[PDB]
Formats: structure tokens, C-alpha cells, sequence
């Protein structure tokens, strides 16, 4: 058996890390974009408790942890968390050493060339790999695609960006970022769960209605309709068990929480709706590849794993783009996965292995190679 | 710098339709696909490949058209055609040419009676195509 | 919808030549190859995705209308002699193109990808039997008059003799495939190599030299040819004026 | 939906018709199953001339795979 | 002779299937060669030869020759220790020709048939090296040395014919006595390969009656080989009678049909199956969308994976229903 | 006696023809070698081999023309003949190949000790597979004696449970082909009332003396000893 | 054989089919050979009036049985009505032109023929009520 020393995959979500295996179908390791550390050093030292978990190792130890996010709205925040966070998944979850496989990095839209060049330097230096690449997320879902122009929509936890690519590249003037994703819609549910007469008010009871949400919300190909059903009859009205036993009953929010996506005030966001976003983002775009990119907008991330988005988008993009333009939303069921999927899809092609960053090209380069290499 | 190559019949086609109707390919799909229909099955076996029949042919028509004169440089330019060596086919393209020749006169407006003769041709069907 | 990912496993798993009945080897191999082929459908997929546009495919026919492209193919098949054939294909993607309510919303892109797929589909055709009534041209009800001319005639003809000269030519491909197995070298050929003959020492070197030496039997020669008759190099001219030497094995 | 499966059977069984006769002239080994699956796929919005390249590389790794299984087998 | 074992293994194989299915030295040293190629030639075909002549088989015994006494010592010798590869060979035939009956079941007509083409690949090695000899290109020791890997072969498949014929090993049985000769051909690599292509070839209706009952809960197994067996259970009394004959008394393990690859999984094998019996009885219409071939591998345990999977899909439909 | 002369007899017994030396003892009921002495005790046992092959095409040929015969075959039995017909004829056809290659390797004159010249043990190779065919075919025709309709049927349905995967795929071929006209009677009387049963071999009875007061009742019958056994007994309830 | 008797049969039909058709949708019977299942006697039309026998709607035209072809016996009685009553129309002087002419085809497996004999019968039987009323 031929060990083909396979590429890294990182799928670096708004609201959770994925990570695996160059032409894996899935990343191999996948876990909230979170590291902890212990809340009380004194106590649980003599337990063996490390001063700070990454990822699963966080959650299992969030009872004893302060857990702390390196990426916050999608956005980096902590580099050297991050580089924690990513050291202890490769050698734990992964079991690999990643000095002796090359690294594709995935990145959100707009991430700044000063943070990539920090990414970078940190990867070359401390983790010593082979070679790397940076990529950005909803770029290598549209890869995924099999398109090389078009609109990538990659909604996670914190973060929703709108990327506009043309023959392989993206039109930053058409790129577009929503600071609204799973984050903001779970705290929308978690205030009409509170207004339905069910109390959720812990970190855990918030990752409970995060969990309701991401089971029993939807959206709405119509808001107002789903709503109205709702209102009307109980058949768009569901009943939730509390792990304690609690019965609460959801009703329009179901699809009112998803609804924030087409009308982001229904959840109290001030941001423009999914219509508004799309439009923008195509009208930023060249007119001669609206079209396609209407023809190929793409869904990724966990955020679009919502029942009925698709019917939701098809409908508002029909509202918001010119009625000549031909609008394909394509929602991978996987979408909640995507840019791992198009992570591992990019990574798997023979003509990308020189296009890897590799650690003698940082050496030469440095960190600005991310703002010098990587175009 | 085009060398002269063999495309395809649809290819001409294709122009020939463009450039006779003035239009896109799509606008001429009705006709095209009934002239493809009727070209894609006609193979002349019965044609006979003589240039002296063609020619005696336009100077009978000439002559009905009362243009001797035109006849006579119709016999050069076929003669000058002869010397050069660019066509093979030069019979095809003679009936060709007097297939879709248009009588100036039908000079004047009309002409005078249609009364076919047996003259006509020959008929190839002779030989085992 | 499924992942194009998902949908390019399935179209994988489909194209993913039938197993030879070779157990155990062939199911890594198929794994592995699956692999390997996604990476290559992959790279196929996106030739164009980070190809340069000089590598501008012909303009011409791309915007052609797909209805344009299956009239070039009818009138290829009429040239070809296909003549019902083309007759048939025409009438076939007239319905097709007018059928009002296409349950696919690609169905113009499939068409094109059809075009896009022409001399891509799979081939001996069996000659289409002559239908008793196809053939029956003094059978009719309104049989317009018509000469003796047999020109339909000689083309029947030809047709059966292509279809006696098809079967002898079978007849003769499959003999001399038979004597041809029949005929291979004594002991060559086995499905099991090895197992009933004395394995082939192509892999080891340890192996190989065995064999070319015989085991070790062999001192200055080495063959791969049983029917060898094994000569000694010939005594040298100069061994009756300069002796006999102790030959030095060559340093390479 | 039913009467847009009947619709969708129906255009499958021409699509396989079509293809049929195309494939015959074509000499180069498309199936129907795998022709419905890109089908479904086409539908997806995949390029036909990238869906074209794709099978044209699909069977010669075909063409290859079927070498190496004979000589394994 | 192993045609008449082989016989019998077919009418019991029959009878299963029937409770299943309710429905010298005066010649010149280069002719005497020459006449002991045509003789040895012939007898790899079953034929006698003009000097040597086979003896008649008295019982299950290997088949004996009688070779002319005026025949060189060494050359006796010699053609004595090629006979036993032609006695094997006629014993081979024998028992393929017979246990190649209907009667014989699937299992055991299709390592028959494996048996027939490996006797046809081994007439064409003779036909080849005859036609040598024929071309006066076969020398007596060519032919020893490129018979005696081919002889070790057919000894040892003799030797597992003549072991599954005393064991009258029948199915589950029959795939376990294979499974275990593959073990016995461990340290004979091509032996080990030519097992392995004749357990998987005995396995694909074995693998296929496994796959119906797992998939399906349905036992399509016509011979009785699968290592679970349905009793004919009176349903009336499976719900009136105090005992589960639904659940324990319709479907029974056949502890001897259980093959020894598969025993370590037969009672998951055993589950899926009574779950799938149940819920078709049940009146539930179960389309299994995880069945696929089933095909028996030496080295990788991929099939009891497989069942694993489909032990695991059986519960979880099974436990759907239930609540 | 030239080994030609043996090619020639074995040619004509895969035809059914006696050779001049090798001739049907019909009290063997099988081709004997005439007991010209110059006829090698193995080339004799190569000669039964063949005669062998040449008994079974003679009983197949017995049976076609047996049942060519018989119009009260009917017309499932006529249709289970003529897929029988076309097997011999492949058989036939493969046989004549065989016999233009002996044809070849006569004509040659050479003894080429090439492995692909014809010996009576590569004819025997060559004839192998067909062997096996045509002995598989002669149980099939043995198990059939006898059987008509639906009771043919259940007999093809017993050998299509050979074990032997050649023999599978041929009986699944013949019992599918042989279905075709069956099941398309059986298939038009239980769903359309039609009984094209000249020789009643359709599972479905009538009785046209049945009044329409018991039409229901008793007006159409259920055939049960034609009831193929590729149809279960509540399916048959159902068709009828 | 089959395919072969198809063809032969649906040959053989082409000319008794376009009798049928005549028959059906004239009335007029143009069989040199008398090979139509139906056949015309020569009544006399002064005495079918006459006689208390209706020799013009019996004896004019008369069943052949004998060529009466086995896979249109079923239909037979309708394809007799059918002529009497195109015969009818014809010897009442109304020129009735049958709307639903159509060439009859044999076929094996559909009996598409007797359904097209339906349609006919039921538009002369229309024609000829009307007619009557």
C-alpha cells in the first residue's frame, strides 16, 4: 500500500473548525472553532488537566475550562489560540505530524493579507510543514461546485460571507461579508423559545436551543406564509422536549428564525436580508458574469443546512435579480460541510500540488508570502 | 491564410443558409433542417461529369436570349476556366451555375414559352455506381 | 439535491469497470482506482476552471443551436447511408426539443451535453434483420409504377453478402483465436503462473540469476531460453603462444 | 410529482433512444444508467463541454482500469 | 473410484435439496521414449497406452497403472513417479464428472465446474507439451520438471477432493472443509491463491443465500446450505402457541452449515435475518437499501463488516416498528 | 487405419453419421469403432469418447424430431422445440467451425508438431465446453421426457437450480424464451380472459359449460398442473 | 415465423381489408372472386318492395360464412349490419360518404380493427336512425 503522504484539509468554519485528509469526502476531524482553557488552574492541575483544551478536547473539559474562541464572527481573533487549537487537533484528533504532510488551509472572505501572512508564519515556523496553501472557503466550495464563475454563499456560526468568482476568480469588488450566521439566529430562537415560556439561559440551555434550531427551524420559502400557517394551524407548530422532560412548543419560529435570512430584522439584525445580500453582491459583480453567477450560487456552511433555504433563496434571488438573468442556487445537503467537502475536492487535483506553499518558499518569502504568493 | 480543406457539409451549409437568408443559423432551423433533409439523401450517379454538354446548353439559352455576342465570351471564360487547373468538378459547377442562372429577359421581363426539348442530356444510370 | 461531489461518486461507481472475477487484489485496487479517477474526473472537470483563455475551445459551433448540431449529425447519418436512421434521430429530438413540459430544467443542457457527447456513446451492431414487410416492394396496396430498375436490389445483395462475409469473418476470428490458444509455447499461457509451472524469474534478481545460471549451474553464460545448446567460449588463439590465462571476471 | 415522474420516465426512454443511436454511430462505450446519473447530474448545471472532457477522460481511465485488471487478474 | 463418492455426495446433496425445496526392452531407446510419450500422453487423458496400461481401480484407491517390465529401470522409475500425477488426474475426473450432477446442489456443482476448468487448463498444458513431443522438442526430463509443479498441484487438489469426499462435506460444512484446506495451503502460495479462487467460487451462492436472508429475511437457499434453517413453523400457533415459533422455532441455526469464516458473525447473520423474517411477516413491505454482493475475501473481513452493517440496519428498522 | 480417416468418422458422428470404421452399435446405443486391428487400444478409447458426443446429438436429434412432430406439443411445447432447435444450432454452427479447422489440418498435410495443430486430444479440448453443454442439455432433455405445459415448465424451473453457472445462464435463457409464449398465454387469460389453449397448457381453466348463474363460481377454472413454478400458489389464486 | 406470418397475414389483409373497407363505408361490393365474408344476391329490388320478404335488406346482401375470416368472426355480424345499412342508404338515394373511413389494418395482438368496425358501425347506425326519423 502505497502511503501517499496525503494533503491537510482545514475547513475553517464561522462556527466550527473541520479538518481532515486531502481527498477524504469528509474532514476526518470536526469540532466548534473554540479553545478552552481551565477555569481553575489550582484544583484540577493535580488531575491532569491541561491548561487549555482545542476543539472536542474543549467541550469535554468545558466544566472545568474557560473556553475562549481564536476565531470570532469567522474572524481570526486569537493567532496563537488558533495555532493551539490546530497543533492539538493535527497531533491528537488526527494523529499526524504535520511536518511531514502539506497543509491546505481554508480562510474566510475579506480575511486580512496581514492575518494570512501571521497564519502563514506561524504554520511555516512552528508546525515545519512541507508545503501549504490558503484558500478561501466559499472558493473551494465553488470548486466543489465544479464552476470557476459564480456566487458562493458560505453561511457558518458567526459569519456570512457573499463571494462573487468569474472564471476561477473571485471579484472582491462584488465580494460581500454579513456579520449574521448560526450565532446570531440561535440567539433569535433562544429569545422566542424564552418568549414561548421555555427558559434557556445557560451556555448549555444555549447550545440546547442551538441544537432545537438546527433540528425543528427551517426557512421559509415565504416568511410571511410560514408565519401566517404557523399562526393558523399547528401544522407548522412543533413540540420540543426538554432533556428534563419540558415540553415547548414552537411555532412560527420554526420558520420565523430562518426567516431572518430574507427579512434579518425578524430576528433584530439590521443586516440586509438573503434577497438584498444576493443583489448586492451581483450588482458589485460584472454584468456579464451575473448571470452565471446567478446560474451557479452555490450554498455552504452550516447555516445553510436550514429546511427550505434553497426554495427561500430561488424565490428572493427570482424577486431581486433581473428577470433575464438565469439564478441556479445550488444547496449541496452537505452544506453544512461544503467547504470541507470542497476543501478536500480542491486539495484532491494533481495540477494544485505546485500550487502549494511550500515551507522552503516561506523561508524565502516570509509571512508576506500569504500577500505575495498566494493570489 | 485559409488552405483549402474539407468541412464538413454541415459547416456549409450552415454559411450557405446564413449568408442566402441574411440571418442566424437559429432563425433558418425550419428551412435548414428541410434542405438538410433533402440534400442528405441525393448522390448524383446519373449526372454525366461533360462540360461540352453544359456549354452547347448555356449557348442554347443565350442564343433563345438573343445574346450571341454573351455567348460567345460565356465559350471564353469557359475556356479560360479549361486552362486553369483549379476546379475538377467543373461540370458540377457549370449546371450548377445554370440551374440557378436567372434569365435577365425572363433582354426584358418574361420569355417566350417553355418548350422543353428531348435534347436534354445523358443519363450515367448506365454504369453500376 | 446531492453534492456534486455525491453525484460525481455515483457517476464513479457507474463507470467503474465490472470487476474481474479476481477476488481479494481487486477490491483495493477498485478503491484506490475509485479514488484515483475521482482525482482525475476531477482535474477533466476543471481543465478549463484555471486554463488560460488561449486555450479557447472553436467558437463556431458552441453557438450553434443544439437543434443545429443534431441536423449535422442527421445529415452525417443521410451521407452515411443511415437515411431512415437520420429520418428517425431527426423526428426523435423534434419530440424531444418540443416536448412542452421537460421535467428536467437542464433539459437544453442536456441536449448540448448530448452533442457534447456525440461519438462518445458505445458501438458489433447485429444487422438489422430485413423486416418481411420492409422489404416487400411489390407488396403493396398504392405500389406507384415503377421501372425493373433493381438498384434497391443490388443494395440487398450487397447487404446479405456483407452478412455471409460477417459470419464467415467471425467463423474465422474465433478459429484462429482457438488455435491460437491452442498454439501457445509449451507450458506459456497458464492462468495459474506458477502454480503448475516453475514461476518465471523476471521479479528477484536472486531469482532471475537462478535461473539464467540455472541455479547456479551455469558458469560464463546466462539465458532465459531452455532449448539453449550450452557451448564453452572458445580456447583462445594466443594460448598455445601466451599461455593459458586465469580469465578475470569483468569488474561490471 | 407523479405526473412529472411519468413525464421524467418519458424523457428518459427517448433521452435513451436518442442516445442509443447516437452511441452506435459513436463506437466509444457511453452506457444509459451512466447517462441518466449525468443527466441528473446535467440538471445540476454541470458544463456540457467540462461533462464532455470528463467522459472522454472517464473512458480512457476506462480503458486503462480494464488493462490493469487484466493483467491482475 | 472418486467418481462414485462424488455420486453419492450428489444424492445426498440431492436429498438436502429436496427437504429445502418443499416444491520394451526389444525397442530402441529413442522409440521406447517416443512410445512412453504417447502412452504417458494418452494416459493424462485417461488413455491406456500400448506399453503401459492403467490397472483397473479397486475402490477409492488411486488409480494404477501396469508399465511393460522390459522398460529401462530408470525409465520405470521415472514413468512411476509421473503416474501418480495421471492417477490423481483420472481420480479428479472422476469425482468432477460426478459431483458435477444436479443432484449435487449449487455449492458443490460449481467446485466442480472450477475443478472442470482447471482440468481443461491442464489437458492444454498435455495438449502443448504432446505437440512438442510430436515437434520431437520433449525430452523426458523437460517433461518431469515442467510437470512437477503442475503434479504438486493436482496432488494437491486430489488430496482436498479426496478429504471433502470423506467428509461428505455438503454447504456451510463445504465452506467451512474449504476454508480450512485454504488454511492447510498457508505455506503454498499458489495453492493458497487456487483455494481462494475456489472458496469464493463456492461462497458467491453461499454469500448469495446470505445476502437474501439478510436483506430480505427470505432463505432462498435451495439445498439447505445457508447455516440458518427455516422450520416450518404454523403461524397460527406462532402467535397461540406460549413458544416464539415465529421468532425461535421458524428459523434454526444449522450449527454443521455455519462456515468456519463466517462463525465468528453467523449470530449477527442469524439476527438480521430473524429481524427481516419478522417484519416482512409483520406485514411491513422491507426493501433493504443497504443490500450489496457479498464476496468472499481471505485476507479482509470486509463481509463481516457487512453484516455488521446490515445486523445494525435490521435493528434499527426492527426497533422503528416497534415503537 | 490414418488418422484422417478417424477425423473423418468423428466429424460425421458430430453429425450423427456413422464413419466408415466407427459405426453405432445400436445395441450399445452408441458409435463402435470397427474392429479393424489397426486401431490403437487408446485411439479406441478416444473413439468411445467421441462416440459419446455423437450418442448425445443422436438423442437430441431423436428428441427434435420427436417433438418437431408432434403437433400436441401445442404451442408451448412447440416454442420450448424450437429454443431447443436453436441451441443445437449453435451447437451445429460451432461444430462446423470445428470441422472447417479439421478441414484445414487436413488439407495441410504437415504434421506440424506445432500446439496448434488438430490432435485428437486438442479436438477433445475444443470439444470440452461443448461437451459439457450438450451433456448438460440431454439431462435437461432427460428431466423434460415426458413433461408438457405447465408441467414443462416446472421442469425447466428445476434445471434452471443447476449449480454449474454456464448451465444457469442457459437454462435462464431457454426457461425465459420458453415463458415468453407461456407466460403471454397465461398472462392474456388472467387479465384479459384470453385462452389461446389448444392443448390446455395454460394454468387457467374454462368451462364453457359453466351458465353465467355460476360464471363467477365456476366458469373459469384453475389448471393447477400447469401452474409454472415460477408462480407461487397464491399468485396462480390471484391470476385465476 | 411468427414475424413472418405477421407480415404475410397483414399482406394477405391489405386486399380483404380494403373489401372490408369498401364494404363499410360504400356498400358496394367489388369482389370478383366472392372472397368478402359478405355476399350479395341479386334481389330483385321491384319485388323487394314487393314481397313481404325484405329482399332488399336479406337478399341483397348475404353472409358468407366460409369466408368469414376467423380473427374478424367476432365482428362479423357488426361488419354485415354495417353493409346493409350503407346498402340501405345507397338504394334510398342518399349518397352517404362514411366520415369514419379508415384504412383497416390486420394486427395479431390488438384488435384496433374491431374498435375502428365499432366506430363505423355506430356512424352508419347514427346516419341511418336519423335517417329513419
Amino acid at each position: 500500500m502505497d502511503d501517499d503522504i496525503a494533503a491537510l484539509v482545514v475547513d475553517n468554519g464561522s462556527g466550527m473548525c473541520k479538518a481532515g485528509f486531502a481527498g477524504d469526502d469528509a474532514p476526518r476531524a470536526v469540532f466548534p472553532s473554540i479553545v478552552g482553557r481551565p477555569r481553575h488552574q489550582g484544583v484540577m492541575v493535580g488531575m491532569g488537566q491541561k491548561d487549555s483544551y482545542v476543539g472536542d478536547e474543549a467541550q469535554s473539559k468545558r466544566g472545568i475550562l474557560t473556553l475562549k474562541y481564536p476565531i470570532e464572527h469567522g474572524i481570526v481573533t486569537n493567532w496563537d489560540d488558533m495555532e493551539k487549537i490546530w497543533h492539538h487537533t493535527f497531533y491528537n484528533e488526527l494523529r499526524v505530524a504535520p511536518e511531514e504532510h502539506p497543509v491546505l488551509l481554508t480562510e474566510a472572505p475579506l480575511n486580512p493579507k496581514a492575518n494570512r501572512e501571521k497564519m502563514t508564519q506561524i504554520m511555516f515556523e512552528t508546525f515545519n510543514t512541507p508545503a501549504m496553501y490558503v484558500a478561501i472557503q466559499a472558493v473551494l466550495s465553488l470548486y466543489a461546485s465544479g464552476r470557476t464563475t459564480g456566487i458562493v454563499m458560505d453561511s457558518g456560526d458567526g459569519v456570512t460571507h457573499t463571494v462573487p468568482i468569474y472564471e476561477g476568480y473571485a471579484l472582491p469588488h462584488a465580494i460581500l461579508r454579513l456579520d449574521l450566521a448560526g450565532r446570531d439566529l440561535t440567539d433569535y430562537l433562544m429569545k422566542i423559545l424564552t418568549e414561548r415560556g421555555y427558559s434557556f439561559t445557560t451556555t448549555a440551555e444555549r447550545e440546547i436551543v442551538r441544537d432545537i434550531k438546527e433540528k425543528l427551524c427551517y426557512v421559509a420559502l415565504d416568511f410571511e406564509q410560514e408565519m401566517a400557517t404557523a399562526a393558523s394551524s399547528s401544522s407548522l407548530e412543533k413540540s420540543y422536549e426538554l432533556p428534563d422532560g419540558q415540553v415547548i412548543t414552537i411555532g412560527n419560529e420554526r420558520f420565523r428564525c430562518p426567516e431572518a435570512l430574507f427579512q434579518p430584522s425578524f430576528l433584530g439584525m439590521e443586516s440586509c436580508g438573503i434577497h438584498e445580500t444576493t443583489f448586492n453582491s451581483i450588482m458589485k459583480c460584472d454584468v456579464d458574469i451575473r448571470k452565471d453567477l446567478y446560474a451557479n450560487t452555490v450554498l455552504s456552511g452550516g447555516t445553510t443546512m436550514y429546511p427550505g433555504i434553497a426554495d427561500r433563496m430561488q424565490k428572493e434571488i427570482t424577486a431581486l435579480a433581473p428577470s433575464t438573468m438565469k439564478i441556479k442556487i445550488i444547496a449541496p445537503p452537505e452544506r453544512k460541510y461544503s467547504v470541507w467537502i470542497g476543501g478536500s475536492i480542491l486539495a484532491s487535483l494533481s495540477t494544485f500540488q505546485q500550487m502549494w506553499i511550500s515551507k522552503q518558499e516561506y523561508d524565502e518569502s516570509g509571512p508576506s508570502i500569504v500577500h505575495r504568493k498566494c493570489f | 491564410m485559409a488552405t483549402p480543406d474539407q468541412k464538413s457539409p454541415n459547416v456549409l451549409l450552415q454559411n450557405l443558409c446564413c449568408r442566402i437568408l441574411g440571418r442566424s443559423e437559429a432563425d433558418v432551423a425550419q428551412q435548414f433542417q428541410y434542405a438538410v433533409r433533402v440534400i442528405g439523401s441525393n448522390f448524383a450517379p446519373t449526372v454525366e461529369r461533360d462540360e461540352f454538354l453544359v456549354a452547347e446548353k448555356i449557348k442554347k439559352e443565350l442564343i433563345r436570349q438573343r445574346r450571341e455576342a454573351d455567348a460567345a465570351l460565356f465559350s471564353e471564360l469557359h475556356r479560360k476556366l479549361h486552362s486553369q487547373g483549379v476546379l475538377k468538378n467543373k461540370w458540377s459547377i457549370l449546371y450548377l451555375l445554370l440551374s440557378l442562372s436567372e434569365d435577365p429577359r425572363r433582354q426584358p421581363s418574361k420569355v417566350s414559352s417553355y418548350a422543353t426539348l428531348f435534347a436534354q442530356a445523358l443519363p450515367r444510370d448506365a454504369h453500376s455506381t | 439535491m446531492a453534492s456534486i461531489t455525491q453525484l460525481f461518486d455515483d457517476l464513479c461507481e457507474a463507470l467503474l469497470p465490472a470487476a474481474k472475477t479476481h477476488l481479494g487484489q481487486r477490491s483495493v485496487n477498485r478503491k484506490r482506482a475509485k479514488r484515483s479517477l475521482k482525482k482525475v474526473a476531477y482535474n477533466a472537470l476543471f481543465t478549463n476552471l484555471f486554463q488560460d483563455e488561449t486555450q479557447q475551445l472553436q467558437p463556431d459551433m458552441s453557438k450553434l443551436p443544439a437543434r443545429n448540431k443534431i441536423l449535422m449529425l442527421s445529415f452525417d447519418l443521410r451521407v452515411g447511408g443511415l437515411g431512415p436512421k437520420a429520418d428517425r434521430l431527426e423526428e426523435l429530438v423534434e419530440e424531444l426539443e418540443a416536448a412542452p413540459c421537460c421535467p428536467l430544467l437542464e433539459v437544453g443542457s442536456v441536449l448540448d451535453l448530448l452533442v457534447q457527447l456525440a461519438g462518445s456513446g458505445p458501438p458489433q451492431v447485429l444487422p438489422r434483420k430485413r423486416d418481411y414487410f420492409l422489404n416487400n416492394k411489390h407488396v403493396g396496396r398504392n405500389v406507384p409504377y415503377s421501372g425493373y430498375d433493381c438498384d434497391d436490389l443490388s443494395v440487398f445483395e450487397m447487404d446479405v453478402q456483407s452478412l455471409i462475409s460477417r459470419e464467415e469473418c467471425l467463423c474465422h476470428s474465433m478459429i484462429q483465436e482457438t488455435l491460437q490458444v491452442m498454439e501457445a509455447a509449451p507450458g506459456t499461457g497458464l492462468p495459474t503462473v506458477g502454480l503448475f509451472s516453475f514461476g518465471d524469474p523476471c521479479g528477484d534478481r536472486f531469482e532471475r540469476d537462478t535461473r539464467v545460471s540455472l541455479f547456479g549451474a551455469l558458469v560464463h553464460s546466462r539465458t532465459y531460453d531452455m532449448d539453449v545448446r550450452l557451448g564453452l567460449p572458445p580456447v583462445p588463439d594466443n594460448a598455445d603462444l601466451s599461455g593459458l590465462a586465469i580469465k578475470v571476471p569483468p569488474s561490471v | 410529482a407523479a405526473a412529472a415522474a411519468a413525464a421524467n420516465l418519458n424523457a428518459v426512454r427517448e433521452t435513451m433512444d436518442v442516445l442509443l443511436e447516437i452511441s452506435r454511430i459513436l463506437n466509444t462505450g457511453l452506457d444509459m444508467e451512466t447517462l441518466s446519473i449525468c443527466v441528473r447530474l446535467c440538471e445540476q448545471g454541470i458544463n456540457p463541454e467540462a461533462l464532455s472532457s470528463v467522459i472522454k477522460e472517464l473512458r480512457k481511465a476506462t480503458e486503462a482500469l480494464k488493462a490493469a485488471e487484466n493483467m491482475t487478474s | 473410484s472418486t467418481l462414485q463418492q462424488s455420486l453419492e455426495l450428489k444424492r445426498k446433496m440431492l436429498r438436502d435439496k429436496q427437504n429445502k425445496k418443499n416444491s520394451p526392452g526389444t525397442l530402441p531407446l529413442a522409440s521406447q521414449e517416443s512410445a512412453v510419450v504417447e502412452d504417458l500422453l494418452y494416459v493424462l487423458v485417461g488413455v491406456d497406452g500400448r506399453y503401459v496400461s492403467a490397472q483397473p481401480l479397486a475402490g477409492r484407491q488411486s488409480r494404477t497403472f501396469l508399465v511393460d517390465p522390459n522398460l529401462d529401470l530408470s525409465i520405470r522409475e521415472l514413468v512411476h513417479r509421473i503416474l501418480p500425477v495421471a492417477a490423481s488426474y483420472s481420480a479428479v475426473t472422476r469425482f468432477i464428472e460426478e459431483k458435477s450432477s444436479f443432484e449435487y446442489g449449487q455449492v458443490n456443482h460449481a467446485l466442480a465446474a472450477a475443478m472442470r476448468t482447471l482440468v481443461k487448463e491442464h489437458l492444454i498444458l498435455v495438449s502443448q507439451l504432446e505437440q512438442l513431443h510430436r515437434q520431437g522438442l520433449l525430452s523426458l526430463q523437460k517433461l518431469w520438471f515442467y510437470i512437477q509443479p503442475a503434479m504438486r498441484t493436482m496432488d494437491i487438489l486430489a488430496s482436498l477432493a479426496t478429504s471433502v469426499d470423506k467428509g461428505e462435506c455438503l454447504g456451510g460444512s463445504t465452506l467451512s472443509l474449504l476454508h480450512d484446506r485454504s488454511f492447510s495451503y498457508t505455506g503454498d502460495s499458489q495453492a493458497q491463491e487456487l483455494c481462494l479462487y475456489l472458496t469464493k467460487a463456492a461462497s458467491a451462492p453461499y454469500f448469495e443465500v446470505l445476502e437474501k436472508w439478510i436483506y430480505r429475511g427470505i432463505i432462498h437457499d435451495p439445498y439447505s446450505e445457508f447455516m440458518v434453517e427455516e422450520h416450518e413453523l404454523r403461524k397460527e400457533r406462532i402467535q397461540e402457541d406460549y413458544n416464539d415459533k415465529y421468532w425461535d422455532q421458524r428459523y434454526t441455526i444449522v450449527q454443521q452449515q455455519i462456515p468456519s469464516f463466517l462463525q465468528k458473525m453467523a449470530d449477527k447473520i442469524l439476527s438480521t435475518g430473524k429481524y427481516l423474517n419478522v417484519v416482512r411477516e409483520c406485514g411491513h413491505d422491507v426493501t433493504c437499501p443497504v443490500a450489496k454482493e457479498i464476496i468472499y475475501t481471505l485476507k479482509e473481513r470486509a463481509y463481516v463488516e457487512q453484516i455488521e452493517k446490515a445486523f445494525n440496519y435490521a435493528s434499527k428498522v426492527l426497533l422503528d416498528f416497534l415503537m | 487405419i490414418t488418422e484422417a480417416a478417424l477425423v473423418r468418422d468423428i466429424l460425421y458422428v458430430f453429425q450423427g453419421i456413422d464413419g466408415k470404421n466407427i459405426k453405432m452399435n445400436n445395441t450399445e446405443n452408441c458409435y463402435k469403432v470397427e474392429g479393424k486391428a489397426n486401431l490403437s487400444r487408446s485411439l479406441r478409447d478416444t473413439a468411445v469418447r467421441l462416440s459419446e458426443l455423437g450418442w448425445l446429438h443422436n438423442k437430441i436429434r431423436r428428441y427434435t424430431d420427436q417433438r418437431s412432430l408432434d403437433r400436441s406439443f401445442g404451442l408451448v411445447g412447440q416454442s420450448f422445440c424450437a429454443a431447443l432447435h436453436q441451441e443445437l444450432r449453435e451447437y451445429y454452427r460451432l461444430l462446423s467451425v470445428l470441422h472447417s479447422q479439421l478441414q484445414l489440418e487436413d488439407d495441410q498435410g504437415v504434421n506440424l508438431g506445432l500446439e496448434s495443430s488438430l490432435t485428437l486430444r486438442r479436438l477433445l479440448v475444443w470439444t470440452y465446453d461443448p461437451k459439457i453443454r450438450l451433456k448438460t442439455l440431454a439431462a435437461l432433455v432427460d428431466h423434460c421426457q415426458g413433461r408438457k405445459g405447465g408441467e414443462l415448465a416446472s421442469a425447466v424451473h428445476a434445471y434452471t437450480k443447476t449449480g454449474d453457472p454456464y448451465m444457469r445462464s442457459l437454462v435462464q435463457h431457454i426457461l425465459s424464451l420458453v415463458s415468453h409464449p407461456v407466460l403471454s398465454f397465461l398472462y392474456r387469460w388472467i387479465y384479459d380472459g384470453e385462452l389461446e389453449d389448444t392443448y390446455h397448457e395454460f394454468f387457467v381453466a374454462s368451462d364453457p359449460t359453466v351458465k353465467t348463474d355460476r360464471l363467477w363460481h365456476d366458469k373459469y377454472t384453475l389448471r393447477k398442473s400447469m401452474i409454472p413454478s415460477f408462480m407461487t400458489m397464491d399468485q396462480s389464486r390471484k391470476v385465476l
